[PDB]
């Protein structure tokens, strides 16, 4: 696959800085 | 490199090893990391006795086990 842009790096982030913050759940 | 370490991966190949749960998901973390082009070396961080070189097994058992993506999967894991 491609990379996405906040998609892959708000998730990317939040695993290795964490802030799961920004990664919008898969159902609020 | 067998001068100055331990071949972790060959140890995890004859078994000599203590598997993990849970911890999977750091070790996606590593795996992803490692994968990077640039900033290519996780490091696990965190409390004692947490799991740490728990999860450095974990990693052997990914490479032995072909969970791996071939760029990582043939790797040589060294102490
Ligand atoms: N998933 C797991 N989580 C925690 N410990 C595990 C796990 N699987 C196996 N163990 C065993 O528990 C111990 C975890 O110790 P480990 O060395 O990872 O602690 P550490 O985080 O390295 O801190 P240390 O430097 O005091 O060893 C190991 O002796 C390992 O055999």
């Amino acid at each position: 696959q491609n990379v996405v842009d906040s998609d892959t790096i708000s998730e990317t982030a939040a695993r290795l800085t964490g802030i799961p913050v920004k990664k919008l759940s898969e159902s609020e | 490199l067998s001068k100055y370490a331990i071949d972790m991966t060959e140890q995890a190949r004859q078994g000599k090893l203590d598997p993990v749960i849970g911890r999977e998901e750091e070790i996606r973390s590593t795996i992803r990391v490692l994968a990077r082009r640039i900033k290519s070396n996780p490091c696990l961080i965190g409390e004692p006795g947490i799991g740490k070189t728990a999860i450095i097994e974990g990693v052997a058992q990914r490479i032995i086990d072909d969970d791996v993506p071939t760029i990582l999967q043939g790797a040589k894991l060294f102490s």
